[PDB]
């Protein structure tokens, strides 16, 4: 018998019969209350019989129900999610109907820690993942940046091994917004655990298909810092084309991140041992002061930092 | 004003004539930033960049004492509460009234739970979240009164009662695991002298796993970079004396690169929108890296300034952060709230105050009544309550058990 929190019809539990038989605890704020509250009637009802019931360990199933109204009057509130969670394992509560439950109240607030949290409880208890990538990409559905969401996404398919089809989401999601950076975090997330990155066919693969992204949206951040993130690894120096080939988009798509990953080509190039260090060095000095003086003002401390860093280091 | 110059017209976004929600959203954000940069020249009047602290101040002393039931969200983050007015209060140079002082403590010891740790409020279970805010609130107090209220034997066996095999800390006992909880552990356990030889053995490692390819740091191992989980794994580092677990330089570049061309502000992760409370977790980094690098003997390293432009920042928190009625705000058109208080007012001191060594060099931006007192870059606290609170947590032992 749930009457909705929200309901025409719904009753303060101080006026509930089935409740007339405990004395509710209101709250202790002290003599000279500080950040005191001024709590509504509805959530100061509720409250003061969850205190009630908290405090006598009441692990009944009117204890439970009303968990879930004090739940959607403050879903932040962790004490009563624990206490919830003693009651699902005591009264012994299908798991899979307190699954429905998770899955509404995430879908009306997915920006919350303890409702994630409780999803992954509850499918670790069940030990079954199979509603979790298809729930998942409903709410990046609706918020394809969601933090909780992607963190969940990434707890599902590395404990229940389910990589197969995320490279191939992840390319969806990357035709709705090449600009989303979640889901270049997702790519190599996959990537990094399943062929990884020294597999010269797989890198070769993801630096032309971000070379690609970058031709279309040459001013789209993301797709320059993780082509950064791939090769930074071994040294961009190690790779004698890429300067190169970019050297080339200089006229054409030739944003502050192109000038700025020249300059980060030519660091480690001289960190390197490369051949005309002079000659290197000041291309790298010039573009920092460009960048600083001009195309990058936001950043001239930064870009006088590496001008200065580089002098020191190369001089 | 760096943000009013015609210049800086140059700096809105390039679609590349390739919209997506993402360039869409940022344009939305710049329209409604532009329109308050060119609000003085609309309407003829000089820009006077004021920071209106006694509309800040009535917000926040009333606050104090008691909030409307719209904070009812905020039920189970009442030492938050607490520590973001202190500290506003304190940024602005107002007094804590010995008798409001007192106060504040007693409801404190009524949060604090008998096994040690804050809930969120009186009676809740402990929490790392609150019991982060709780200390830091007692610390910006500093009296005995204040530093008697923890129970540090119990502390430390909160501490240890979270701590994990791989490093981490869980957040609250069945609850979850991510950069927040170290942070939290490092600075109660460092300002209460509370540290044993292996509380954090394993901790300065798991942080490390949480840097990724962008080169911020992701909430767990695996995720995107984020301004608010990337403060917490740097800060945690320093107070473990562990940043160069880190790849500081990867680092450097990924949080400057969060700064805002047009808006001046930080954004929280890349591709995603400016918004005032990273004016501390975003722009707070760089003190912190200048001071690891500095460590290192980086010869490089400004004299004067931090490695980011405190001139847009100061601006954007200025011009598009403050609410009239008082208080600050995550961007212009959004609620205020004592949270963005707290960190807008925490950024701009941290924009306006340099310093390394014995190198001093402020720039307030506006009126020179702008000038905040000053915030310490790893507790978010005044200096002085850092010094106080630690020489005074000096004298007692570790505990034992
Ligand atoms: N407009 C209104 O009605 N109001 C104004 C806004 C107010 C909530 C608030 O200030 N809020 C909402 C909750 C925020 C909270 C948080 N909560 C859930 C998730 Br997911 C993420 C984060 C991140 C921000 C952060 C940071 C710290 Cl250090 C501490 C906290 Br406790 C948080 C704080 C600000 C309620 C009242
Ligand atoms: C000590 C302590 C408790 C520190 C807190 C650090 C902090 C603020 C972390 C951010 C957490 C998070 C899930 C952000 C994404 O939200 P979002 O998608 O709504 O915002 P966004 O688009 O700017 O990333
Ligand atoms: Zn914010």
């Amino acid at each position: 018998g749930f009457l909705s929190l929200d309901s025409p019809t719904y009753v303060l539990y101080r006026d509930r019969a089935e409740w007339a038989d405990i004395d509710p605890v209101p709250q202790n704020d002290g003599p000279s209350p500080v950040v005191q509250i001024i709590y509504s009637e509805k959530f100061r009802d509720v409250y003061d019989y969850f205190r009630a019931v908290l405090q006598r360990d009441e692990r009944s199933e009117r204890a439970f129900k009303l968990t879930r109204d004090a739940i959607e009057l403050n879903a932040a509130n962790y004490t009563v999610w624990h206490f919830r969670r003693v009651l699902l394992r005591s009264l012994q509560k299908d798991l899979q109907e307190e699954m429905n439950y998770i899955t509404a109240i995430i879908e009306e607030q997915p920006k919350n820690y303890q409702v994630w949290h409780h999803r992954r409880v509850l499918v670790e208890w069940l030990k079954d993942p199979s509603q979790e990538l298809e729930f998942i990409a409903d709410i990046l559905n609706q918020d394809a940046k969601n933090y909780h969401a992607w963190q969940h996404r990434q707890w599902v398919i590395q404990e229940f091994r389910l990589w197969d089809n995320e490279l191939q989401y992840v390319d969806q999601l990357l035709k709705e917004d090449v600009r989303n950076n979640s889901v270049w975090n997702q790519r190599h997330f996959v990537i990094s655990n399943t062929t990884g990155y020294s597999d010269r066919a797989v890198l070769e693969r993801e630096v032309q298909y971000t070379l690609e992204m970058i031709k279309l949206v040459p001013h789209n951040e993301s797709a320059w810092n993780y082509l950064k993130g791939i090769l930074q690894d071994r040294g961009l120096s190690r790779y004698p084309n890429l300067l190169n080939q970019l050297l080339d988009l200089q006229p054409s798509h030739s944003s502050p991140y192109l000038i700025a990953f020249l300059v980060d080509i030519y660091e480690d190039m001289l960190e390197n041992q490369c051949d005309n260090k002079e000659d290197i060095l000041n291309k790298a000095l010039e573009l920092c002061e460009i960048l600083a003086k001009e195309k990058d003002t936001i950043r001239k401390e930064y870009w006088r930092y590496i001008g200065r860093s580089l002098q020191s280091k190369h001089s | 004003l760096y943000s009013l110059r015609p210049e800086h017209a140059r700096e809105r976004l390039q679609d590349d004539s390739v919209e997506t929600v993402t360039s869409i959203e940022q344009a939305k954000v710049e329209e409604k930033i532009q329109e308050v940069f060119s609000s003085y020249k609309f309407n003829h009047l000089v820009p006077r960049l004021v920071l209106q602290r006694e509309k800040h101040f009535h917000y926040l002393k009333r606050g104090l004492r008691q909030l409307t039931d719209a904070y009812e969200c905020l039920d189970a983050s009442r030492p938050w509460l607490c520590y973001w007015i202190l500290h506003s209060l304190e940024l602005l140079d107002e007094p804590i009234p010995q008798i409001v002082a007192t106060d504040v403590c007693q409801f404190l010891e009524l949060c604090q739970s008998p096994d040690g740790g804050f809930g969120g409020g009186p009676g809740q279970y402990p929490h790392l979240a609150p019991t982060y805010a709780a200390v830091n609130a007692l610390c910006i107090i500093g009296t005995e009164e204040a530093y008697n209220v923890i129970n540090r034997e119990k502390l430390l066996q909160y501490l240890y009662s979270l701590k994990q095999p791989d490093g981490s800390f869980l957040m609250h006992v069945g609850g979850e695991v991510d950069v927040r909880s170290a942070y939290c552990a490092a600075s109660v356990a460092s300002l209460t002298n509370i540290i044993t030889p292996d509380l954090f053995e394993g901790t300065a490692e798991w942080i490390a796993r949480c840097q990724n390819w962008e080169g911020g740091i992701g909430g767990v191992p695996g995720m995107e970079a984020h301004g608010g989980y990337t403060f917490c794994g740097l800060a945690a580092l320093v107070i473990l004396k562990k940043e160069r677990s880190l790849n500081l330089k990867s680092l450097l570049q990924w949080v400057t690169s969060r700064q805002m061309r047009f808006e001046g502000g930080f954004q929280g992760r890349c591709n995603k929108l400016v918004d005032g409370c990273y004016s501390f977790w975003q722009a707070g980094l760089l003190p912190l890296l200048h001071r690891a690098l500095h460590a290192q003997g980086d010869p490089a390293l400004s004299m004067s300034h931090w490695m980011f432009h405190q001139q847009a920042l100061q601006e954007y928190i200025l011009m598009c952060c403050q609410c009239p009625a008082g208080g600050l705000l995550d961007k212009p058109g959004k609620s205020r709230d004592f949270y963005h208080t707290c960190y807008c007012l925490s950024g701009l001191s941290i924009a306006q105050h340099f310093g390394s060594g014995a190198m001093l060099h402020d720039v307030v931006m506006g009126v020179p009544e702008n000038v905040l007192q000053p915030t310490h870059p790893v507790y978010n606290i005044g200096p002085d309550k850092v010094i106080q609170a630690t020489t005074h947590f000096l004298q007692k032992p570790v505990p034992g058990f």
